[PDB]
């Protein structure tokens, strides 16, 4: 019962 | 005055992913990627919580492309080694024939890879025998330990060696009663 | 030829949770490239390297907002399931003495005083040789951070134990309602 993971962008292609 | 840091970090060409919670310097847990699990530092924090660890494998994908994608624009400018600091302490003051725990920091250094071993009087211990993932740092350098578990005895004498490409030969750190 | 890119989700808090600030930076070798400032509410770029990411970024809307909000969504909503175990954890302190040298009365050696296996790391230690307090020439080995969520540190002190003589160390940890004291005699 518990914790939250933050999800995260993705880099610009280069 | 706390801090959490969902600390995570990917590297090629080892392709070791790692994905972490850390609680002001402490890690809570990590996601096992093999497992697909997740892994408590204690024991007791996971009747305490919980974390779904399918959601931990998704970022460090995007991660091991983000790196690509640095590692290019970059010109391939690899990293730079940095040579660990290491040292060994005791869990708790030492009485012979009370059992107590050595403890080996390896502390301060970069990428995180690193070879570690116990020794004891000379010959690799196998038994009794634990550590930690790769911890996360202020300085974006990475914490490690190691733990053996040892009976002191006066013939008896330890060694944790540790090797790492920042250093020219293994680094070995000794130990013994008193 | 190894190749490191690393991630950190950082929540900040400040008395309590009433002010907290998230700190979301991306990290390349050991070089910060990225970050998003709650106390900025968008990306920045911290080298060349990141300008990129915070031009694409900072122009995804449902990102943005999503970050802006991440302030109570993701740092005080760990920090409340976590709480219990993690901000109000508390673990007493062993404490033990004993001599360095080996040294019949009236010859000059070291006073170790181990505090272990505790948590918080916050502590007060103290050297006292007949009731009066030492405070010149102690050292102190500073604070140990074991990684089992424990600390740990040594406080020496030296002198030329005489018969009679009783010092001892006082300890003031979060964990105690009331000093921990050790004595030691010649």
């Amino acid at each position: 019962a518990g914790f939250k993971g933050e999800q995260g962008p993705k880099g610009e292609p280069g | 005055e706390h801090v959490i840091i969902q600390a995570e970090f990917y590297l090629n060409p080892d392709q070791s992913g790692e994905f972490m919670f850390d609680f002001d310097g402490d890690e809570i847990f990590h996601v096992d990627m093999a497992k697909k699990e997740t892994v408590w530092r204690l024991e007791e924090f996971g009747r305490f919580a919980s974390f779904e660890a399918q959601g931990a494998l998704a970022n460090i994908a995007v991660d091991k492309a983000n790196l690509e994608i640095m590692t290019k624009r970059s010109n391939y400018t690899p990293i730079t080694n940095v040579a660990p600091e290491v040292t060994v302490l005791s869990r708790s003051p030492v009485n012979l024939g009370e059992p107590n725990i050595l403890i080996c920091f390896i502390d301060k250094f970069s990428p995180p890879v690193v070879n570690v071993t116990w020794l004891r009087n000379g010959r690799p211990v196998t038994e009794g025998v634990s550590e930690t993932v790769f911890l996360p740092r202020d300085d974006h350098l990475f914490r490690k330990f190691h733990y053996l578990t040892f009976l002191p005895s006066t013939d008896d004498f330890y060694d944790c060696e540790v090797d790492h490409w920042g250093l020219e030969e293994p680094l070995r750190k000794h130990w013994e009663f008193e | 030829p190894r190749f490191l890119w690393q991630l950190k989700f950082e929540c900040h808090f400040f008395n309590g949770t009433e002010r907290v600030r998230l700190l979301e930076r991306c990290i390349y070798n050991q070089e910060e490239s990225v970050r998003f400032d709650s106390d900025v509410g968008e990306y920045r770029a911290v080298t060349e390297l990141g300008r990129p990411d915070a031009e694409y970024w900072n122009s995804q809307k449902d990102l943005l907002e999503q970050r802006r909000a991440a302030v109570d969504t993701y740092c005080r909503h760990n920090y409340g399931v976590g709480e219990s175990f993690t901000v109000q954890r508390r673990v007493e302190p062993t404490v033990t003495v004993y001599p360095t040298k080996t040294q019949p009365l009236q010859h000059h050696n070291l006073l170790v005083c181990s505090v272990s296996d505790f948590y918080p790391g916050n502590i007060e230690v103290r050297w006292f040789r007949n009731g009066k307090e030492e405070e010149t020439g102690i050292v102190s080995t500073g604070l140990v951070r074991n990684g089992d969520w424990t600390f740990q540190t040594l406080v020496m002190l030296e002198t030329v134990p005489q018969s009679g003589e009783v010092y001892t160390c006082q300890v003031e940890h979060p964990s105690l309602t009331d000093p921990v004291t050790v004595e030691w005699k010649a």
